[PDB]
């Protein structure tokens, strides 16, 4: 059981330059608009891609892994590149050795991915016209599909599941679930309505966006030195740091990029 | 900065004016952090779970030990949504968006 | 000799735009699913040997 | 058919040649690993002791 | 060539740019592909376009 | 090895490396696509045609 | 520029620079102004056949 929390976002413009913008091309009043649901969804993502980092849990082998994360090098043909590639597979079975789910999904840094998609066995598109979706950077030999995150400072490989089986049986790591219902709003998919103030010292209109989510953890996740309990809050992530199953994280470490 | 190039989160629990009271990371500060207390490295603000980090990590570099601790667990990234008490108290700095166009 | 350089240019022609949005990926990497209360609750059923 | 466990059936997987979707759309009836360059579908096992 | 930006890795690809010898297997062409696909990557992380 | 982008997602949104864009609007032109009109002289001392 | 570049072949040297920045390709279009002053060098296109 987890209560959802508050994203709240401001703006503000002035009439003078609203005006000019129409004389310059835009269109003021619904480019503004625009604008938070760009902003709103770009935190969102760094709020999803940065809690699986703090919610999987590390994978750790004694003779390459141990420490933390896995050193790969330039040298000696793709035999790095397949290394990682191997860490990704095992990571998989990993899953459904505990979770029991097939692991839908990979998540990796952009400079993360292109070592794994080095390996070759990184097809564009997929030899079945799956779900697709674009949004991908491959889709693996394993026919689990790639993503690049370009945002999260980390190195890292992340594999997890998403999941649903149909009815209300939805299984997944990290849950969102964004709260609106009972709003007032237009084209449900919104997640949150606008509010315009103009503020009386100035006439300047402004313009606020909230949403409100649930993210929390899946089940079977409970928080460590808690372990017997059922009435555990998945919401919390210092709880649920590294104490997860459906999903295991692995950082990569490279040589520094000059610039 | 551009959205996508930093990856801190400004609309939350972290905030923007918040930020100016977080302590920032230093090579000297870095031994004092316990659990609990945020602490905040290039705007991007992380909270601390296990107490004196930065202490098992010998790396040298501030950056890359910062690195280290993330996956080790000791550090957790603080990206987070607002309680929602945070925008309702009449005394509530909501994070702010602003744009630039620039002409080639 | 009337070159271009007597005639002076107006508008600069507005060719393209440019905006930067990253390839914002949640609808994939995480299951959704809305919640009609303010507090969401996922029930975690399991089934367990005769030693618990 | 061919059975592994988990963390053997991956290293399997990790030589390539492993890809998810049969070349033939034969009987497959899904609960498999994958289905191999040889024709050998996998299966997971999860539940030994061994890795086999 | 004039305006495309130098991406230079500390191990390998120093000086701006990469050596390769025949020698030892398809060992070294693959090597230049694992640069383009870190270049391609490294588009993406600061241009957020998908570098076709 | 270079590696660009070139993306058009359509209106007049278009984003790439090097512009290129060449000017020809307003000129009278055969078909949108010669960029560029031809000449012919002859010069007064000799009679031989040129052409530009 | 070829002050920090040590190489010694004068070839490879300049294709040092070019990865470096020093120099320039200089492909580059002339100015609108170039050809006005009617005093102007147009570059020549030449052709010749042989048989075979």
């Amino acid at each position: 059981q987890t209560a959802v929390k508050s994203r709240k976002l401001k703006t503000g413009i002035t009439v003078e330059l609203a005006q000019d913008l129409e004389a310059n091309g835009f269109d003021a009043p619904n480019f503004l608009e625009d604008l938070l649901a760009t902003e709103m969804a770009d935190e969102i993502n760094k709020d999803i891609l940065q809690s699986l980092i703090t919610v999987s849990k590390r994978y750790k082998v004694t003779g390459i892994t141990d420490s933390g994360f896995i050193d790969l090098s330039y040298a000696s043909a793709p035999e790095a590149g397949r290394s990682l590639y191997r860490m990704v597979c095992e990571m998989v079975s990993h899953i459904q050795k505990e979770s029991t789910y097939t692991a839908t999904f990979c998540v990796a840094s952009a400079r993360a991915a292109a070592i794994l998609a080095a390996s070759g066995w990184l097809k564009h598109k997929p030899e079945d016209d799956k779900y697709l979706s674009q949004n991908a950077y491959g889709f693996l030999a394993n026919g689990l599909p790639l993503y690049c995150d370009t945002n999260s400072p980390l190195d890292y490989v992340i594999v997890g599941v998403v999941e649903n089986i149909g009815e209300k049986e939805i299984v997944g790591s990290i849950f969102y679930a964004p709260y609106t219902e009972g709003l007032d709003l237009d084209d449900p998919e919104h997640v949150g309505a606008f509010k315009v103030v103009v503020d009386p010292e100035s006439l300047q209109p402004s313009i606020g966006l909230l949403v409100r989510y649930a993210l929390s953890a899946n089940p079977y996740t409970v928080a460590k030195d808690e372990k017997e309990a059922r009435i555990i809050d998945g919401g919390d992530m210092d709880k649920m740091a590294g104490r997860s199953d459906l999903s295991v994280l692995l950082g990569v470490k490279l040589p520094k990029i000059i610039i | 900065e551009f959205t996508f190039k930093t990856g801190a989160t400004y609309a939350g629990e972290a905030g923007y004016v918040d930020r100016e009271q977080i302590t920032e990371l230093t090579e000297e500060s870095k031994l004092t952090l316990n659990k609990g207390d945020l602490f905040k490295y290039n705007n991007i603000v992380y909270k601390v779970l296990e107490d004196t980090p930065f202490a098992t990590i010998e790396e040298s570099d501030l950056e890359l030990a910062l690195q280290i601790a993330i996956v080790l667990l000791k550090v957790r990234l603080f990206s987070d949504a607002a309680s929602t008490s945070k925008f309702e108290s009449s005394d509530s700095e909501i994070a702010d968006a602003r744009f630039q166009i620039n002409k080639w | 000799s009337t070159t271009t350089n007597s005639n002076s240019i107006g508008r600069p022609n507005l060719v393209a735009l440019t905006r930067a949005t990253t390839k914002l990926i949640y609808s994939d990497i995480v299951a959704t699913q809305r919640t009609n209360q303010p507090v969401a609750a996922f029930y975690g059923i399991k089934y367990l040997n005769p030693d618990n």
